[PDB]
């Protein structure tokens, strides 16, 4: 009768439900785009060496299922992005070693299927036989878990062109078969849908499917025949060993990050510790005037932690916009409840992003990325890694890296807001570089919007732009009047605008910021 | 420009033009009523008040909150050509109380009133959902002297309860009836 | 498990369990709400202090037929009158008793043995289509089974 | 034209001009009164209100509807040359209560008031029919200073009952009298 | 049936088919077929059958609350799979009720229906706080709805049910 | 030092010490607030003046669970019922007594021996998340241990 | 504001004041320190009145469309915790507003 | 049925009770989270040079039973903890001299066992042979009671990965065998149970196992197999001598307690008489701004105990927040009813 429920929705007006699932974790999140960011990671599934915008609803699948800590050193990035997602989306770039090969299934003139595997980046070519081929690009090895394809026929079009349907399904380790999608397509060189949609085979495939691409021989498409096939599963494709990571892959991913035509104001170490990659990202931060979130090896005790800052090579007056992080403790897994260790870089990013995002007009760039509102790690069962080792305060201060202390309710606060700026100048803080970066942005977009304008008005537009941006800063409270009235005056800001020739306008602005209070003094005494 | 009061006013005006909205985005609606969002003209809402007691202690009294004294909703509405609003009210009060006098089940005559906030794109988001029942429209006046405005009236609805704001769908095999 | 119960016995009422009054015996359970007007008194007799008196309790309870009146009001009052009514002719002359019930208050203060000596209420409250009552306020008068000692009483609370 | 708010206003105005009527179609009338539909100028109606009780439960109070507290009708009217309205009121109250003081049968002095809605063709349709009896016209003022308007007064009628709205015709062999 | 319909609003399927609240039979003159033979509890529970015994009052009692699920997962209990069956059936009923409706209000209606269903569930007590607050906190429910095309509203819902302690154990200890 | 105490016993309440009512015995202390409605009476019998009567006291006290209900309300009422309840079966038949407590008023007026003859209150006041009461008004009725003389009474105040 | 942040805050406040389950919350977590200061010629502020209060009711408020020249605005009434022992503390601590029974 | 009572729980469901033995202990309680104390002591069980958040629930369990007072000078800490835990919890730190050794059992490629013992803190390595090994870490020399393991096959995973169940138990002298855990694990690196529980051997050992830690060759794990071994007992474990404790161990305990990021409002002597240890604890108390409950040796009369304070050297404005006690008496043992002498530090802290 009509009471029995089928497995999955087909073409009927009805309800079909899946079997109840326990091992499936799904979380709620709506991004607000407060700080665009990206990072270099090595994951399962997804196109490697390419920027992918990951939201609070796709990291489960497009980024792939999270691996475990024992599977090499690749749980650090998945955990990092896990805490990162709860604030805003990312532009992550995935990297795979040379061992990664994707699978390809070649169908001959009569539809005869054959299997092959090719390394990523390598091109695809077809011999005299094997009329065409289809390859998966989702990054899934199709073996853990597994996915299958089904080919059937259907009715023809108005022109009488043959039409065949392809269905995709996924199968788990247990063997539960769940369909994903189905699409009909016609082999005709000029195949069109009854909506007018393009039914040309590779074109239709790329238009509908986000998982499969195809290559078709122009000399064999005319003679290509179709057949009814069932359970078409890719074989021979796998990512290989993801533990082994190459500096070549690192630099290629860095190049991808650079060439990415999207805005991103923050970058992460995200479990990367290669010195060359760290230096490359530091140069990227320097030459793009952005903020970097490098992290060091957590296993380094304070004895060798101090030389690691010099070993970074980013020490200097140029690489001051970046920050370096460490986490000398052990926590408990949320998922597998295991004694694990991973950096706090993403947690710190999320903390500062939340602390800045509450402010409306421009964001509290000047806010200290700490406090109960921000400085909350609280993963699970935090334990020290090296209780034997002991840090030194003055050595740590001259090392300019961020340590961590106890908080209000026993939780564990980042007790530092100091960058790796070697020189002890007022820009060696974190709020100061934040304000240079913010003002750099605003200046850029105002200049770009007023770019290529008839003369006689540019100076005026600059004047009012300065006034309004100072208005936003004084509303935010970041900039205040100078503390020295007699010699330094009482004006929180000053402007200079002029021009040299038909081109080369010039503006010089000075501003006075406010305090942050990252050290405090207190002295007790008694009247007895 | 650089004076303290000029800075203050500038901050105030910027944050005002950036964070202020008029009473523009709003929508009142009731299950089973079509066009009621249009016909209704005014709303007055009170969820509940909470009462305190005084206690005498030395030179001071201490007041402590006890209990949520409930409120009500009152909606000022104009009707249509056919008096569909009066028709709906008649039906509602009929379901609330039997004209034969017996007490109806307090589940069939309960209506889910909801006010949402609109968006710039016309979308709505929940703002307040109450489960209420009609009580009285009040002493209303009708005459011919209303020569520049239409005869309109308010309706007062009392919430079912300030506790367990629950509801279900009658459209089922197991209806709002129960097993004794 | 437990025998039949009446009143707001199930959690489906969605009300705080603490504020529920409960009486339980070998074959009947009644659950209700802690209504205003409750009181209790303990005292003694003297002329030279002679002795004491058992505890006394005056509990008004309000019952609401939210969904099922038959189980929440009619069955409740039937169980109550069964408990208060002395069953001394149940063909078991070897042990007939007026029966005593155990009282739980706030889910933590328990009176193991208490006697329902008096009951009253009003039947003038409005009814349903079938005719079962929607609301009632039943006031109860309760007595301890003996003049309990301090060691008996103080160590019985939570 | 194609903007969201323009679409909204267009929808609103179309459905308003297509579904809205002024307080035009209305008619008040009483059995035994000729021209009363004319002489009456205002009406204020209340069938009945329904009362709730509060019950204290934890942090919440629950209010439940008991009982239809009845209302009344009040009609503002100007009279004629002969004071026919006062004449009718005199007769009505006389039938209601014996000036000798005894209680009259609550069937001979009960009047069927009815308000209908008019139509575009002048036809009328039932809107509300009550069985009422006069109680009081109120403290009315009469003088000569009414130099631009006519002396007019209200009359209040109380419904016989909010239960069993029944009536019959006296014009019969078995009249409103009964058998003891 | 009688246990679930003791509750009047929606019913409670979280009830265990063990104990003398339901498992009281006592037909007449019970005679064991194999008095010497006794059941093996661990092999029985592995085999997913249901075994019986006699209570103190002499009634016949079914001392098992497990289904025929080979795997030891939480589906191997009895009441919990019935809980999913009931919630799924109610969801199907409501979805069919709201079915065949113009878009733009469907999402709001389904959200309201699920929220009131959650209210009835928490009233019934079946919906309980998560065992581990480290991941999801104490909030035991999650819902999302998405769209694919002109049709195919994909709705996803996860809930935290309760349990009746099928794993049975105990240990009292001494003080001397 | 002193045994366990309940009510607003510590100064952390920040309230005037004078306005505090205190009862103390060998093993229990209860401290509260001097609430309205207090009264006392002394009288005599005659027909020719025959004799006198012991002092009588009627003290209503209000208790507030400001911070710790367990010590301020529950423990307080437990101690009160322990004191009023005659402990005459504490395995010490050689001396069992209903027990009497000493009363301090205004920190200056002391009644060395007074008997708590009657206690009452209401339990319908609102509670906490755990369920301990927030407020109560317990009325107490107290008797002197004897018909005290003028020399006994007048010279006992401050 | 646009988002109704004031109503949001009031909702949170009354929620903390009284459990919707009906139980009584600890009169320390839902108490707010309201303060009015006097400004200065230099923009500095000085204490004028500090009360420890809790919300009770916003009153019967009217909302419609006829507000065609002014914004929908409402009052909120707060009752002081006590006219005696105007004390407060910070929740942000290891020993929070909870106590030992 | 309700008439049956089991001892260990597997698939069968039943209610178990304590067996009929000669000895038994108990420890139950809930954490304080109000005010804490710290101190160094030597006890039974527990990792050496390790901090332990001790409460009423674990005081008798993970610290072992109280030792004999005449069995060395180690009875002062056990008396102090016994008197203190009844009212307050703490963060007690325990260390032992290097003489103590913990045992280990190695399973080769074929799974054959080999017994060994190594000093605490020593790290075991796996050469070409010695496929994997499991060493005990709770500190018990596996002599009273003994640790036994029973391993056999089990059902496979949803991926079909072969799995084996192993159960750990403690067996007393009289023969009572009380299990501690029974877990199904697999050699597969990605071994996931149908619950989603990971069945990987090292992760399981570190996460769910609490008394044993395993080292496995990452190159021979693939080629490794399993065997059926029942009730395998550790041998060679030794608690060593605790009467004499090195000042090096004392200072190591001092510095790890310093580095320990756990709240404690006070520090307790626990009967230690090392002058250097006392001074180190005093400076810890001073620079952490807390209270200390030091004690002097009770065995000395008043005339020389009066100078004993500056003999120890804790007089001064630095050691202003600490107090030092003396107990020139001898009470009765709660168990052995013997003349036992121990300080008042724990009870003083409890009273405060």
């Amino acid at each position: 009768s009509q009471y029995s429920i089928q497995q999955s929705l087909g073409n009927a007006s009805g309800v079909a439900v899946s079997p109840i699932n326990a091992d499936a974790t799904l979380s709620t999140g709506v991004a607000l785009n407060s700080s665009l960011w990206a990072g270099i990671g090595v994951f399962a599934r997804g196109k490697p060496f390419t920027v992918l915008a990951v939201t609070e609803s796709n990291y489960e699948d497009v980024l792939g299922e999270p691996l475990k800590p024992s599977s090499g050193s690749q749980f650090e990035p998945i955990r990092h992005v896990y805490e990162a997602i709860q604030q805003t989306s990312g532009y992550v770039v995935r990297a795979v070693p040379d061992d990664a090969k994707f699978p390809i299934i070649m169908f001959d003139e009569s539809g005869e299927p054959a299997y092959s595997a090719l390394p990523y980046g390598s091109e695809i070519e077809l011999d005299s036989g094997e009329a065409f081929a289809i390859y998966v690009d989702d990054g899934d090895p199709c073996i853990s878990p597994t996915r299958e394809l089904t080919i059937e026929t259907a009715t023809a079009d108005s022109a009488g062109n043959e039409r065949f349907l392809l269905k995709l399904t996924q199968t788990t380790s247990l063997g539960v078969v769940t369909t994903l999608e189905t699409h009909t397509v016609s082999l005709a060189e000029e195949a069109k849908d009854d909506m007018g949609r393009l039914c040309y085979l590779p074109t239709a495939l790329e238009a509908r499917s986000k998982y499969l691409r195809a290559v078709v021989n122009e000399e064999l498409i005319s003679t290509a025949k179709v057949t009814n096939k069932k359970s078409l599963a890719f074989t021979g494709g796998t990512n290989g060993d993801q533990s082994k990571i190459s500096t070549a892959a690192y630099l290629r991913a860095v190049k991808v990050l650079n060439n990415a035509p999207y805005m991103y104001t923050a970058v992460l170490g995200l479990g990367c510790y290669d010195n060359a990659a760290i230096t490359a990202l530091g140069k990227i931060c320097a030459d793009r005037l952005i903020d970097g979130f490098f992290d060091v090896k957590p296993t380094l005790t304070y004895a060798e932690a101090l030389p690691a800052v010099e070993d970074t090579g980013l020490l200097g007056t140029d690489y001051v916009s970046c920050s370096v992080y460490h986490y000398p403790f052990s926590c408990k897994d949320k998922w597998t409840q295991s004694r694990v260790v991973f950096g706090l870089s993403g947690v710190a990013y999320a903390a500062k992003a939340r602390g800045v995002k509450k402010n409306s007009d421009v964001g509290g760039w000047h806010y200290s990325p700490a406090g109960e509102e921000r400085a909350v790690i609280a993963r699970a069962s935090i334990q020290p890694l090296y209780p034997e080792d002991t840090p030194d305060e003055e050595a740590m201060v001259k090392g300019r890296l961020n340590k961590v202390s106890v908080g209000t309710s026993g939780q564990m606060i980042i007790d530092d807001a100091l960058t790796c700026c070697t020189q002890d100048n007022y820009l060696h803080f974190q709020h100061v570089p934040s304000l240079m970066n913010a003002i750099s942005r605003f200046f850029v977009q105002l200049a770009r919007q007023m770019k290529h304008s008839p003369d006689g008005i540019t100076a005026a537009g600059l004047t009012k732009g300065m006034t309004k941006l100072l208005d936003r800063f004084v509303a935010s409270g970041a900039l205040v009047a100078p503390r020295d009235p007699d010699a330094d005056g009482t004006e929180p800001y000053v402007l200079k605008v002029t021009q040299a020739e038909f081109d080369k306008w010039e503006v010089v602005w000075a501003c006075c910021p406010t305090g942050v209070a990252r050290r405090i003094q207190g002295v007790p005494l008694l009247i007895k | 420009g650089v004076g303290e009061r000029e800075v203050g006013k500038l901050t105030s005006i910027i944050m005002n033009k950036m964070l202020f909205a008029q009473g523009w985005q709003f929508s009142v609606e009731v299950d089973g009523l079509e066009g009621a969002d249009f016909f209704a003209k005014d709303i007055t809402y009170h969820d509940y008040s909470i009462e305190y007691e005084t206690i005498k202690i030395g030179g001071g009294n201490i007041l402590q909150p006890t209990e949520r004294s409930p409120g009500q909703i009152t909606m000022m509405v104009r009707d249509t050509v056919d008096g569909l609003v009066l028709d709906w009210f008649k039906t509602a009060k009929s379901r609330v109380i039997n004209p034969d006098g017996t007490g109806n089940i307090p589940s069939q005559y309960l209506l889910n009133v909801r006010i949402y906030r609109l968006l710039s794109s016309g979308l709505t988001k929940l703002e307040n959902e109450m489960t209420v029942f009609p009580v009285t429209t009040g002493d209303v006046t009708y005459a011919r002297d209303q020569v520049t405005e239409f005869k309109s009236f308010p309706m007062t609805f009392a919430l079912h309860s300030t506790f367990n704001q629950s509801s279900s769908s009658l459209a089922s095999l197991l209806g709002f009836s129960f097993s004794l | 498990m437990a025998p039949i119960a009446y009143g707001v016995y199930s959690q489906a009422d969605g009300v705080s369990p603490y504020l529920k009054v409960t009486l339980t015996n070998s074959q009947y359970q009644v659950t209700g709400y802690i209504s205003q007007g409750a009181a209790m008194n303990m005292a003694q007799n003297w002329e030279v202090w002679e002795g004491g008196t058992p505890p006394t309790f005056t509990l008004p309870v309000t019952f609401i037929a939210l969904n099922n009146p038959f189980i929440e009001v009619s069955g409740a009052i039937a169980a109550l009158t069964a408990m208060i009514s002395p069953e001394l002719k149940a063909a078991n002359v070897g042990g007939q008793i007026p029966e005593r019930v155990t009282l739980n208050i706030g889910r933590r203060i328990n009176i193991t043995d208490v006697a329902i000596q008096d009951l009253s209420f009003d039947l003038d409250a409005p009814r349903d289509s079938n005719g079962y009552f929607l609301k009632n306020t039943v006031n109860l008068q309760l007595t301890g089974s003996s003049i309990y000692n301090s060691s008996d009483i103080v160590r019985a609370f939570q």
